[PDB]
C-alpha cells in the first residue's frame, strides 16, 4: 500500500499485422458447364 | 439481350454465353471392315440343342 514500480528506461518495437482486403473474383456459365457443346442439352435447359 | 432475357439494358460491362458458333457439318468415321458375318448360320441353324 506504499510502494510504486516507476520504470526508468523505454524501447521501441515494430509489429507486424496482416490482414486479408479482397479475394478472387469468379465468373460462371451455365453453358458449356452442365451441357457443354450440345444443342440438345440446351434445349432442355432453356427452361431453367 | 437474349442472356440477361431483357429488351432494355442498363449501363454497364456483363458476361455472356455463348448464342454465336454452330456446328454445321457432319464427320464420320467408321473402321474398313467388309467381311459380313453370317446372321443365316446362328439364327437359321440344322438344330438348335
Ligand atoms: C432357313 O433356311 C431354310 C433353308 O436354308 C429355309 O427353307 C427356311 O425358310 C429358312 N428359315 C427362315 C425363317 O427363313
Amino acid at each position: 500500500n506504499n510502494s510504486i514500480a516507476i520504470p526508468t528506461n523505454f524501447s521501441i518495437s515494430v509489429t507486424t499485422e496482416v490482414m486479408p482486403v479482397s479475394m478472387a473474383k469468379t465468373s460462371v456459365d451455365c453453358t458449356m458447364y452442365i451441357c457443354g457443346d450440345s444443342l440438345e442439352c440446351s434445349n432442355l435447359l432453356l427452361q431453367y | 439481350k437474349c442472356t440477361i432475357k431483357n429488351f432494355n439494358v442498363n449501363k454497364g460491362i456483363y458476361q455472356t454465353s455463348n448464342f454465336r458458333v454452330s456446328p454445321t457439318q457432319e464427320v464420320v468415321r467408321f473402321p474398313n471392315i467388309t467381311n459380313r458375318c453370317p446372321f443365316d448360320k446362328v439364327f437359321n441353324a440344322t438344330r438348335f440343342p
